[PDB]
């Protein structure tokens, strides 16, 4: 019985271990996401320069 | 004659033992080889593909050209034959395997008595 | 070692001048 | 990074001044050498787990 | 019989060739200027075809990770399951 | 003229193709149903076991 | 050249997630039955890094 | 004159996004060379699966007349076998797919 | 715990299949002829699983 | 007539130069070389002229 | 132009081998299926008997 | 014996319809600009099958 | 007992490559169970 | 009771000089093999050059 | 056998000593190809 009591809490940690690499992976994905849509404005500005450039 | 015979099973198994580690390291060596044909097959065949992008006339039938389908061919036939050898010492391991295994039985039983 | 089994596929670039 | 932004900014260069001065064989130099030192870097990594 | 035309082309030979490869090779053996339009026309063929090649790619390192985990974990549960079953 | 031509030369090979896949059609049928005969006997096997 | 700095960070701190998970998994996995089941040196053993909740 | 300008200015971003597209295409590359060395991985690391699961039931299977016995372990032996020809075979085709 | 083909596996008349995975637990059929295998022509997508 | 033959040789040395760095870039073409990759039917497709 | 006459009609030409090829496979296949289940049905006749 | 029969018969009728799901989600898969489109020979025939519903 | 005993042990104390794991071939046609 | 230990025999040293044999041979092959690629290489570098 | 016995036990000693042997080879050879790869990157830089 103090074994089955310890399988549950053990079981209980990988619950929560597995909920914060599930709420990490949103912000990695998210984070590849903003440095190529930040990385598109640099190029905006690029384009613009040369335009003011002529 | 049980103790000669266990001690001949002994020699046997412990000989067999070494020989299967020779051919253990002979199956990563035609492994490497294999692998580093590829790579020679990867170099021949993107300078081919490269070379043809030529202007007009400069499109020509060289000795270069007639010697690299010679090379294609020949790298070919090098890794299809250390294919066949890789497959063959698969099988010489299996062997080689079987014996080990036989061999083990008899010691055990020839070890009861 | 020496990096003799992997290529990758790129350099940087710059064509003729 | 760095040594990709550099390159991609010596291509705003006019038509006059637009050179393969020395450091244009150089910055080509560093941008092998980078790739080739974090490639290493991976493969050490990989021994040391093992 | 061919003949030779002082401008050659053999863009539209090169990519049939690298769709199927058994037709043999277009060599000569025994109108030029473009109109403005085949300008636009190569460019667009050209940026359609980048960006299918690269979402084709895309696709196949989403399912191949998923794959990839998946056996992993599969034939590790059936091995724990035989070493219980022979204890 | 030499249009006209062309155009009969194509209508051989059209239909060439067109014999040859449904041959190719009729063939594979029969083969499919050789094929159900074996599962039949597999099951009439597993029987007598 | 600050969002680099952020995704390393974090990238780190999923790859130790996904390390503790791995290893707890099998943790769970062990039964009375398995073949690496032993007594080892010393248990209780407080390791030198004791980071808490 | 004008004419020169329409045309350089068409061509120089024919270069630019050219050039832009060259860059993605090198990337994904990168990523497919390490997808197909963690798929030649897994194949090495299942073949060795299937090397202990056969070595054990060829040793298993050795027993007296009197033990010949049909345990579960055997059948589950047998399904592991099996399962493990699926795995490795589906791996060769992610490979070649790849 | 164990499934019912195994069980008659177990015991001792031959009540059992002879071919040892079941269909109603496989993922695919038996001796199944169909692939729906594409071929790469360019511009012409690559659809991998068209089965399912 | 003389600008017409200067023309003709300087489109030929335009073709020469390029065909040139080709062969140059071919030449230097190494093992390790950082640029290699397959290639398929390379060693039958062939335009030649 | 993509293809010259010969090109073409080689193209459809190995089209046609191949096909007509798998159709002979394909037969012998069944002949083939046939002999092994007349062989089957003998010889587990034999044994009840 | 007779509920042997009876399951041969179900597995049988099971692997039609596992192999009818999946051509018919193949045939759903399929769009526009898909590589695998052509014009196909008579598809309009009914073949010798021709079951109802 | 003693002798399906010590094989089993055998058998069970095997892991991913611990010592003597090989290739075989063709014992997952053997049916010789009494 | 010697019957079967003359076959044990017999039958471990067949697979000795068998596998003996299988190595020479792969050494040789494989030093063969390797010289034959390298020279063909140096003699691509040179008509390149 | 004590002899088998004393054997076994200190073959594996050995084998843990030879464990010990790769790792400190490991090492040495890690924070060399270290100071290799810092300072040629610093001398391009320059």
């Amino acid at each position: 019985w103090d074994e089955h009591d310890n399988r549950t809490r053990l079981a209980e940690r990988i619950d929560t271990v597995n909920r914060w690499k599930e709420t990490l992976d949103k912000c990695l994905t998210d984070l590849d996401a903003e440095i190529d849509s930040l990385a598109q404005a640099k190029e905006s500005a690029e384009q613009n320069l040369q335009a003011k450039n002529l | 004659e049980t103790v000669d015979a266990k001690n001949k099973i002994h020699t046997h198994l412990t000989k067999t033992l070494q020989e299967i580690f020779q051919i253990e390291m002979t199956i990563e060596s035609i492994k490497k080889a294999i692998k580093e044909k590829s790579a020679f097959l990867k170099v021949a065949q993107t300078r081919l593909d490269e070379r043809t992008r030529r202007p007009n006339v400069e499109l020509c039938r060289d000795m270069a050209q007639l010697r690299l389908v010679n090379e294609v061919y020949e790298v070919d036939e090098t890794i299809q034959t250390l294919q066949q050898r890789l497959r063959d010492s698969e099988d010489t391991l299996q062997s080689l395997a079987h014996t080990k295994a036989t061999l083990e039985h008899d010691l055990a039983v020839k070890a009861n008595t | 070692g020496a990096y003799t089994s992997s290529g990758l596929a790129t350099a940087g670039f710059r064509t003729a001048k | 990074s760095i040594a990709t932004d550099n390159l991609q900014c010596r291509e705003r260069r006019q038509h006059p001044d637009l050179v393969r001065d020395y450091v244009e064989v150089e910055l080509l130099k560093e941008t092998e050498l980078i790739r080739n030192i974090q490639e290493l870097l991976k493969r050490t990594i990989g021994q040391a787990v093992d | 019989t061919h003949s030779l035309s002082l401008p050659w082309r053999p863009n539209t030979y090169y990519k049939t060739a690298y769709n199927y490869p058994t037709l043999a090779p277009y060599s000569s053996r025994s109108f030029t200027r473009y109109t403005p339009d085949d300008w636009y026309r190569s460019n667009l063929v050209s940026f359609q075809e980048s960006n299918s090649s690269r979402h084709n790619s895309e696709r196949l390192r989403v399912d191949t990770s998923r794959l990839i985990q998946d056996k992993y974990q599969q034939i590790r549960k059936t091995q724990a399951h035989s070493t219980q079953n022979l204890g | 003229r030499k249009v006209g031509e062309r155009l009969e030369d194509m209508h051989c090979w059209k239909s060439e193709l067109q014999r040859e896949i449904d041959e190719l059609s009729s063939e594979t049928d029969l083969m499919m149903a050789q094929k159900l005969r074996l599962q039949r006997a597999l099951d009439a096997t597993s029987v007598p076991y | 050249c600050l969002l680099q700095e952020i995704r390393q960070q974090l990238n780190s701190d999923h790859r130790d997630k996904m390390e503790t998970l791995e290893i707890d998994r099998g943790c769970l996995s062990l039964n009375l039955t398995s073949p690496n089941i032993s007594l080892k040196v010393n248990p209780t053993r407080i390791p030198k890094d004791s980071t808490t909740l | 004159n004008l004419a020169f300008t329409n045309r350089i200015a068409e061509t120089v971003d024919a270069k630019n996004k050219i050039h832009t597209h060259l860059t993605k295409t090198l990337q994904e590359i990168f990523q497919i060379e390490m997808t197909i060395e963690s798929i030649k991985k897994a194949i090495k690391e299942k073949s060795a699966f299937l090397k202990v699961a056969q070595t054990r039931l060829d040793e298993r299977t050795r027993r007296p007349n009197v033990e010949l016995c049909r345990d579960m372990a055997q059948l589950r032996l047998v399904n592991e076998v099996y399962e493990v020809d699926e795995t490795i075979q589906t791996l060769q085709q992610r490979l070649r797919d790849s | 715990g164990l499934p019912p083909a195994y069980t008659q596996h177990l015991r001792e008349m031959a009540f059992w299949d002879p071919a040892i995975t079941a269909q109603y637990l496989n993922s695919g059929p038996r001796w199944g002829c169909m692939q729906w295998r594409d071929r790469q022509i360019r511009g012409k997508e690559f659809v991998v699983t068209r089965n399912q | 007539s003389d600008r017409s033959a200067q023309h003709e040789l300087e489109k030929d040395l335009s073709d020469k130069q390029a065909a040139l760095r080709i062969d140059d870039k071919c030449q230097h073409l190494r093992n390790t070389s950082e640029g290699v990759s397959y290639f398929r039917g390379v060693e039958r497709v062939d335009a030649t002229v | 132009s993509a293809s010259t006459p010969e090109t073409w009609a080689k193209f459809n030409h190995d089209n046609l081998l191949r096909a007509e090829r798998e159709r002979l496979a394909s037969v012998n296949l069944r002949k083939l299926i046939d002999c092994i289940l007349r062989d089957t049905a003998e010889d587990l006749r034999l044994q009840c008997d």
